[PDB]
């Protein structure tokens, strides 16, 4: 198991899944296509804000 | 393989790819019937001549 942890925008979550385009899931962090694992994503604006 | 993401291209190009193979498949299948009835009709020579 890994666990790779990061923190984004919101309209930028759609481009974490696999295989979609933009700045985040091409310049900055790109999933393989062919992921077999999970994604989370839970509102962070009082801790990290 | 272009403008589709890649999780359903697969559920698209397999679609093709077993569709051409059926095709493929029928193809097939005739010749071997029509090689058949030709092998019938070739051993109907053999006995003529």
């Amino acid at each position: 198991v890994y666990a790779d942890s990061f923190v984004i925008r919101g309209d930028e979550v759609r481009q974490i899944a696999p295989g979609q385009t933009g700045n985040i899931a091409d310049y900055n962090y790109k999933l393989p296509d062919d992921f077999t694992g999970c994604v989370i994503a839970w509102n962070s604006n009082k801790l990290d804000s | 393989f272009s403008r589709l993401d890649p999780p359903e291209a697969e559920v698209q190009i397999d679609r093709l790819i077993t569709g051409r193979l059926q095709s493929l498949q029928t193809y097939v299948t005739q010749q071997l019937i029509r090689a058949a009835e030709i092998r019938a009709s070739a051993n109907l020579a053999a006995t003529k001549m």
